[PDB]
RNA sequence: GUUACAGACUUAAGCAGUGGAGCAUGUUAUUUAAUUCGAUAAUCCACGACUAACCUUACCAUAUUUUGAAUAUUAUAAUAAUUAUAAUUAUUAUAUUACAGGCGUUACAUUGUUGUCUUUAGUUCGUGCUGCAAAGUUUUAGAUUAAGUUCAUAAACGAACAAAACUCCAUAUAUAUAAUUUUAAUUAUAUAUAAUUUUAUAUUAUUUAAUAUAAAGAAAGGAAUUAAGACAAAUCAUAAUGAUCCUUAUAAUAUGGGUAAUAGACGUGCUAUAAUAAAAUGAUAAUAAAAUUAUAUAAAAUAUAUUUAAUUAUAUUUAAUUAAUAAUAUAAAACAUUUUAAUUUUUAAUAUAUUUUUUUAUUAUAAAUAUGAAUUAUAAUCUGAAAUUCGAUUAUAUGAAAAAAGAAUUGCUAGUAAUACGUAAAUUAGUAUGUUACGGUGAAUAUUCUAACUGUUUCGCACUAAUCACUCAUCACGCGUUGAA
């Protein structure tokens, strides 16, 4: 079902943004260590996502 | 609804009050089919800009109201 | 350095194209941070033998 | 009213929000909500066998239904951007936006059409 | 899409320990502050 | 507004067209309350837009929203989930400011991307060497290639981004797999191998290179890729961002109207102007490919248009399949019989006969059709809640112009052009004369002269934001200085 596939890839794209947002931390407004991350790659097996 | 079956197009209007007492019906429908139940009722059909006063004769019975309120102005050329 | 690969030039191994337009060995990317002056970006392109 | 644009409080879609997108989404939700009812009304209207008064009433009801109940009103927007021209259904994206995504490798199986 | 998707707001709810930073929001706030400073801030909204 | 060569769909042949007609569509102009905005020399003009009824839309008229789509701050209150009648959290409600929002303005602030030069052959970097040096050599004598492409020669030797090659499609062969009912094995698809073909005899010019001949091979294309720079080329209307402007309005929602207005004009197309060409028909259904079908594809069959029935169009109702299995869908030109006005180049009455779907004789048969399909009238049908502005069919009537088109001009060298040859999908609830794709049948022609435009080159150069360059004098405006008198 291609609708479902489209929905999945949308979800994946949205999660990527969320991950990017998470990646930057703060330490009591002293140090802002910006962890750089690659674009995520989502492996959709029948059983599980990775 | 154009097709003879299913027709004709009907819209809700303040018809009965107009029939009782001559108060014109300001329609913004333009796609309501005229009926035999309103010939001799004053309609004020929308033109996009301004509402257009019309008294529905018996020749109009088949047609739409928007057919009698011409939306565009009559074209001319400024010969310069 | 260089962006041609010489492993494909004289051997049985052939080059392949990712999405049918990027030589496998290449990997291209950009990221566009906003400045005080406005928008800018930073293309990077590595070869990897 | 003041607190919301449309009558019913619907959620915002995730990712790229736009005014037109918002308008479309709400409309789609209302269509989904009132799909069966509309169908039933249509059926009652287009019936040679049923009583005529009932069919007329159904037709009137259909006419009086709002802008957001209409299936025909729905327009497929781009999801990444908010464009509504050359919107491909197989990846709910606009033409340029689709191409951009495709070349990046975002699409699941899309690649350059070499022949 | 799925309207219930994780947002930056939630990333505080789920993981209070980690002091996250939403970069785009922070940038927007900085721009607003700059506008306020140089007399190009938004006019106060009418209520009536 | 220069020199010299070389190049190709540049020109020349050739084939089909445009330019005339009507229609479609885009543009212009003008109109309009609004005719939304952009694209507008090559490098705009079926372009952005793979479908403007409402929506989409951004425009206009009238209505009505004002923390609104977000994030955070500060408070009251209510409901639900979890725990062992209380509490913790999550949300919602009412407010509260900062704001949110802006297809508003500037691609002469930007990003990314794209067009043209360009699949053109250019664009540079090391170490060495030359020059006081900026620089030059490398990056070229001369030739050659499609080509900074190999030769060669050279103070050079290597190396990079381009070129080529690897890539994809298609081809040939091999292996594997398919219990040959998902079969098409004449296939599909993974993995290889294969060629930018090889060899030899001769004939011209200098060991090689072009022609010819021969023997060995399936061996012959297309696609993607379009560098640096430039054009302040296109885009702030995919999207994002700088600056700037709007904040009861330049933000937000509904109802209707507009984007479809029409004097002239300009592109692209479509249909035509009839016999090397149009129409009827063709069921042991002549012959394809590619692609779509859970926001569906709709078979058979019944009914009406229609006395048989077929065809075509609707309705009735869903068989099968979400697919190598069923459906869209018996491909169409082709080929065959029949007909065809202009055409007294035919018909029909007689005879006639070894041309009989026919012949001869004698009588009568006296510039748009039995071309074309614009325009309009009425009736139905389809989609949709809705078809008036403003959609698509079918029927019965209506039957304009147009007699192969002035100067000029467009595409194309082969499975190409051409085709009154059809087929599919993307965009839709609904409408393709457009777009993107598939096969079918399949040619004609050929290089020497000149315009242009790309390369590299000759000579010139007072230009270097580089000819939208630089630059000369009067006249006009002010403030000095020095002459004459
Ligand atoms: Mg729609
Ligand atoms: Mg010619
Ligand atoms: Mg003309
Ligand atoms: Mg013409
Ligand atoms: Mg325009
Ligand atoms: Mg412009
Ligand atoms: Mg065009
Ligand atoms: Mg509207
Ligand atoms: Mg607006
Ligand atoms: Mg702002
Ligand atoms: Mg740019
Ligand atoms: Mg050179
Ligand atoms: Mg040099
Ligand atoms: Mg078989
Ligand atoms: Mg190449
Ligand atoms: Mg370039
Ligand atoms: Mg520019
Ligand atoms: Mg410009
Ligand atoms: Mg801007
Ligand atoms: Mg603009
Ligand atoms: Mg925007
Ligand atoms: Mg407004
Ligand atoms: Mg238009
Ligand atoms: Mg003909
Ligand atoms: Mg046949
Ligand atoms: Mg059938
Ligand atoms: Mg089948
Ligand atoms: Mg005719
Ligand atoms: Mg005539
Ligand atoms: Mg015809
Ligand atoms: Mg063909
Ligand atoms: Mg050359």
């Amino acid at each position: 079902n291609k609708n479902m596939e489209i929905m999945n890839t949308m979800n994946d794209k949205l999660i990527n943004k969320l991950l990017y947002k998470m990646m930057t931390l703060k330490l009591n407004n002293m140090n802002i260590n910006k962890i750089i991350m690659s674009k995520t790659i989502n492996q959709h097996s029948l059983n599980k996502l990775n | 609804s154009r097709s003879v079956w299913k027709g004709p197009n009907i819209v809700p209007l303040p018809i009965r009050e107009a029939m009782t007492k001559g108060t014109p019906i300001r329609t913004n429908a333009r796609a309501a089919t005229i009926l035999p139940q309103f010939v001799g009722l004053k309609f004020q059909i929308h033109n996009g800009k301004e509402y257009v006063p019309i008294e529905i004769s018996e020749d109009m019975v088949g047609h739409k109201l928007g057919e009698f309120a011409p939306t565009r102005k009559r074209f001319s050329y400024t010969q310069t | 350095g260089t962006f041609n690969n010489k492993k494909y030039l004289w051997s049985n191994i052939n080059n392949n194209y990712k999405l049918n337009y990027i030589p496998s060995n290449h990997n291209l990317y950009n990221n566009s941070n906003i400045n005080k002056n406005g928008k800018y970006n930073i293309k990077v392109k590595l070869n990897f033998i | 009213m003041g607190n919301f644009r449309f009558p019913i409080k619907t959620k915002l879609p995730p990712g790229f929000i736009n005014a037109r997108i918002l308008r479309d989404n709400f409309k789609r939700q209302q269509f989904k909500e009132n799909e069966i009812l509309v169908k039933s009304l249509k059926f009652i209207a287009r019936n040679m066998n049923l009583p005529t008064k009932l069919r007329l009433e159904a037709q009137l009801k259909l006419n009086a239904l709002p802008n957001y109940m209409r299936s025909t009103q729905i327009k497929n927007r781009c999801v990444d951007s908010g464009h509504a021209r050359f919107v491909l259904s197989d990846f709910r994206l606009c033409r340029y936006q689709f191409r951009e995504n495709a070349l990046k490798g975002n699409l699941p199986g899309v690649k350059k059409g070499i022949w | 899409g799925n309207p219930d998707i994780l947002k930056f707001r939630h990333l505080k709810t789920l993981y209070p320990d980690i002091e996250f930073v939403d970069l785009e929001e922070q940038y927007r706030l900085s721009m607003v502050e700059a506008k306020k400073r140089r007399g190009k801030g938004a006019p106060k909204k009418m209520k009536k």
